[PDB]
């Protein structure tokens, strides 16, 4: 039903900046929740940082300061601006949201890779 | 190295009334190591005010972690908890199901 | 009825140069009283009862002391294993330490106990007699022939048949108004149906303390833990606790089965019937 | 079986500083919790501090917090003391004990002990006087005689008379520490009124810190 | 209460 | 900090005696209790261990007993080799270790008068401007003696210092020597210098005096 599409990854030296994009698809009123989450190779992803649609953000404890996390409120899009890029950054970012009736979205996942 | 896996509950202290004060459980059990990470969730959102329970195990060396908040049942107002630890490969959600 | 007094330790280690992360509970029967937490800003031990404020700063002080103490002894106990087990110091290793001892009706010694893990693996423990130790694998052994060396048996011994029986004894004294008092469950039952000609019985316990009890089910008098399912007592946050069993029956047959709740502040077993 | 060795006998400054170490033989100082224990001549037993080496972690007295570091080094297996702003209250044998366990107990282990002088005298040798017999130091046929070795730092010095010959009812006192910063002690002998004038008594003292060696005749 | 005495490896 | 009490701080017994040492604390240490040995010149030996466990190569004349804040340290049957300061130690916190004040255990012996010798300061010291008057207390028991200076029968406070021998090996007496430190003007300002000491063993103070410049 819910869709999410993720853009913006790509590779970047270290000390540079990254844009990534999740925009979801139906009515307005169908995610409140939107974040991103990253892979450890420990069959684990981690949180980074997410939004809720009023605009309540939260990061994870290694990306504090660095990142920052913003919400296009008229539709279901957000965005996530990394700032200070280090190699321990380098994983698949995988984009998610969750419904009112907490039901949990996962996008396929994009690659930023930190040299 | 043993890693076992969480087992979630998700209850009320008190069976639900709509209207009246209460407490929303999460009981993540059984699990090893013991970093973990448990969210409360409404309607989509995370609940701010969770408190949890001092870090305990088992016999078999498995922690168990309670975490609760006080929420006052609402019909159209859905509940859930969410887990995430080493052993899964993406964070697990556990609704509130009230005869559960 | 029997009580018993237990403590459980764990010290997590951290990859980065933060010291490992030590937290300590303090158990009498299904009651916690102390914690002991090392990212706490105090830093110091907490009570988590109302009768466990009675006690004074000498009593605080010691217990800080000591827990102090003990999360060092762990912290050196992490680099020893890891020096044994030639484990990376980019990982995180877990340090499982519960003791405790078990008192009757007339206040007298029991039995106690004392067990350490790492990495949820049994380490080392103490036996029945308080006088040997189990090793469970080669450098427990090693742990196990020093400690026969210098007497750890004797002093495990001696803290357990003095300090902790007294501990406790002094702690039902001044707690009896809660931790002398048996709560029956509230039991109930609900009918989940499932399909046309299948439905689940689910036989309800709440409110109980303490958390031992027994749910079982019976078709027709004959005891049956094929279609049982049993979750894990949970607390219900406010000293209390809660279980339910279940069992798939088919439909109409509803009538032949009984729920059989045994708990200690039931006078006798109750048996519950689906109306 | 560990043994304890520590290092000699220090004479210090008051505001110095003393440095004690402890050093672990037929095992590690890391197997066990180094206590650092202090006796005031002539007093009870008094415990500083400890330090588990195995993760570096100290623990001290009040009265010594903020005087003392105990710190510990498991490549030479040594754990060294530091006693800091040194008063006249410090002299004392500083001792080092071991116990078989993480936490401070029964100490089982102990080390010779290192007596630390903090005195502001300068090294001085002795003054031997003689304290001669007389009809006042004449008691039923016995006659007492001795040398007083007064004015010497530090400490000790051995009087032996003649030599070792006369071991019978010889006296060395201990010595006393005076106002003046120097000390002082006496030895007496007491033999036969007959034997005073055939003969000869002399009293050796002997000093090595100032390595002075004096016999005088009574 | 909690021992007093701790032990190592 | 837990302080601990030692009674008696010096006991007097014979050999083959029952000897009796209590310490007390100042709030409930339990069984964490160590008793130590130690003789002139050497580190303490721990004797027993919680209380009441005999340390590896002890005596079984040695026994502990007590739990909570009063404990016994008994020798069933005093040897030569016992006759030493017996220290009590508590460890009921981890990181806090508190000693008594320690009971000397010396021999018993029959009473003793001293023979007190008064020895008048010589002509070398005369020379070099100090006067010391020594008086010596020789071979008695018990300890407790009394000296008292009178210098032209005035008494003397504050310039007099008094050293105790350790009890003899084979008599178990003591010996002391109180010295009188004057400028050698003060020496040669009065005329009689006397020495009365004051004992149990005595019937009568005894003085002995000497005059100054008499041979």
């Amino acid at each position: 039903e819910v869709k999410l599409v993720e853009s913006g990854g790509g590779l970047v030296q270290p000390g540079g900046s990254l844009r990534l994009s999740c925009a979801a698809s139906g009515s307005i009123f169908s995610i409140n929740t939107m974040g991103w989450y990253r892979q450890t190779p420990g069959k684990q992803r981690d949180l980074v940082a997410d939004i809720s649609s009023g605009g309540s953000t939260k990061y994870g404890d290694s990306v504090k300061g660095r990142f920052t996390i913003s919400r296009d409120n008229t539709k279901n899009t957000v965005y996530l601006q990394m700032n200070s890029l280090k190699p321990e950054d380098t994983a698949v970012y995988y984009c998610y949201g969750l419904s009112y009736s907490n039901d949990d979205y996962w996008g396929q996942g994009t690659q930023v890779t930190v040299s | 190295m043993i890693q076992r896996t969480p087992k979630i509950q998700v209850y009320s202290r008190h069976p639900a009334e709509n209207g009246k004060s209460n407490f929303l459980n999460c009981y993540v059990s059984g699990f090893h190591p013991s970093d973990i990470e448990v969210d409360l969730l409404k309607n989509g959102e995370r609940i701010e005010k969770v408190e949890h329970s001092d870090l305990s195990f088992s016999k078999d060396w498995s922690f168990y972690l309670l975490y609760y908040t006080e929420f006052t049942p609402t019909e159209k107002d859905e509940y859930a908890c969410r887990v995430n630890h080493v052993t899964l490969s993406q964070p697990k959600i556990v609704k509130w199901d009230r005869d559960m | 009825g029997s009580h018993s007094m237990r403590y459980f330790f764990t010290s997590v280690s951290r990859p980065g140069r933060g010291e490992p992360r030590f937290i300590a509970v303090g158990y009498v029967d299904d009651t916690q009283f102390v914690r002991f937490d090392s990212d706490a800003a105090s830093q110091k031990m907490e009570p988590r009862a109302p009768w466990i404020e009675q006690e004074g700063p000498e009593y605080w002080d010691q217990e800080t002391r000591n827990m102090k103490a003990h999360s060092q002894t762990d912290r050196a106990n992490l680099g020893t294993l890891r020096g044994y087990y030639n484990q990376s110091e980019d990982g995180s290793h877990t340090i499982q330490i519960m003791y405790g001892c078990d008192v009757g009706p007339d206040g007298r010694f029991l039995r106690g106990y004392r067990q350490d893990a790492y990495d949820g693996k049994d380490y080392i423990a103490l036996n029945e007699d308080l006088r040997s130790w189990t090793a469970a694998d080669m450098a427990a052994q090693i742990t196990k022939r020093k400690w026969e060396a210098v007497h750890a048996a004797e002093q495990r011994r001696v803290y357990l048949e003095g300090r902790c029986v007294d501990g406790l004894r002094r702690y039902l004294e001044n707690g009896k108004e809660t931790l002398q008092r048996t709560d029956p469950p509230k039991t109930h039952m609900t009918h989940h149906p499932i399909s046309d000609h299948e439905a689940t019985l689910r036989c309800w316990a709440l409110g109980f303390y303490p958390a031992e009890i027994t749910l079982t089910w019976q078709r027709d008098g004959e005891d049956q833990t094929q279609d049982t399912e049993l979750v894990e007592t949970r607390p219900a946050g406010d000293g209390t606790f809660q279980k339910w069993a279940a069992v798939v029956v088919p439909s109409g047959e509803e009538q032949r089965y009984t729920c059989h709740v045994q708990h200690e502040g039931l006078p006798k077993p109750l048996t519950l019937r689906w109306p | 079986q560990v043994q304890l060795v520590q290092s000699g006998a220090e004479v210090k400054k008051p505001g110095s500083s003393v440095k004690v170490s402890c050093k672990a033989s037929g095992g590690s100082i890391a197997d066990g919790y180094i206590s650092w224990v202090r006796q005031a001549p002539g007093q009870g037993l008094e415990w500083m501090g400890g330090i588990l080496p195995r993760v570096q972690y100290t623990n001290y007295a009040q009265k010594f917090q903020g005087r003392v570091t105990i710190t510990a080094d498991e490549s030479t297996s040594t754990a060294y003391m530091e006693l800091s702003s040194l008063r006249s209250e410090d002299t004392a044998v500083y001792y080092c004990a071991r116990s078989p366990t993480a936490t401070a107990a029964a100490l089982k282990i102990w080390g010779q002990g290192t007596m630390v002088t903090v005195s502001s005298a300068s090294t001085k040798g002795p003054s031997v006087f003689p304290l001669a017999p007389s009809s006042k130091s004449t008691s039923g046929g016995t006659a007492a005689l001795g040398c007083l070795v007064k004015d010497y730092f530090p400490e000790p010095v051995t009087v032996s008379w003649n030599s070792g010959a006369l071991t019978s009812g010889v006296h060395t006192f201990p010595a006393v520490l005076q106002s003046s910063g120097l000390y002082s002690l006496s030895s007496v002998v007491t033999v036969p009124s007959s034997s005073l004038g055939t003969q000869t008594y002399i009293c050796n003292v002997n000093h090595k810190p100032s390595n002075t060696k004096v016999d005088k005749k009574v | 209460e909690v021992d007093p005495i701790g032990h190592l490896y | 900090d837990i302080q601990m009490t030692q009674s008696p701080s010096t006991l007097s017994a014979s050999v083959g005696d029952r000897v009796t040492i209590t310490c007390r604390a100042s709030r409930d240490i339990g069984r964490y209790l160590a008793w130590y040995q130690q003789k002139p010149g050497k580190a303490p030996k721990l004797l027993i261990y919680l209380s009441s466990s005999l340390e590896s190569g002890v005596p079984s004349r040695f026994s502990g007993s007590g739990s909570g804040t009063e404990f016994t340290l008994t020798i069933s049957s005093l040897q030569p080799d016992d006759f030493a300061t017996y220290y009590c130690q508590q460890y009921s916190i981890a990181n806090q270790l508190t000693f008594g004040g320690g009971t000397k255990v010396e021999i018993k012996r029959t009473v003793a008068a001293p023979s007190v010798f008064i020895f008048p300061p010589s002509d070398e010291q005369l020379k070099s401007g100090t006067a010391s008057v020594v008086c010596l207390l020789n071979n008695f028991y018990p300890r407790e003696a009394k000296v008292q200076w009178k210098v032209d029968n005035a008494l003397q406070s504050g310039n007099s210092q008094e050293s105790v021998t350790e009890q003899d090996s084979k008599d178990s007496t003591y010996s002391l020597s109180s010295t009188l430190t004057l400028s050698k003007a003060d020496y040669e300002k009065h005329k009689v210098y006397a020495c009365e000491v004051t004992h149990q063993g005595l019937s009568s103070p005894v003085t002995k005096s000497f005059n100054r410049g008499e041979c």
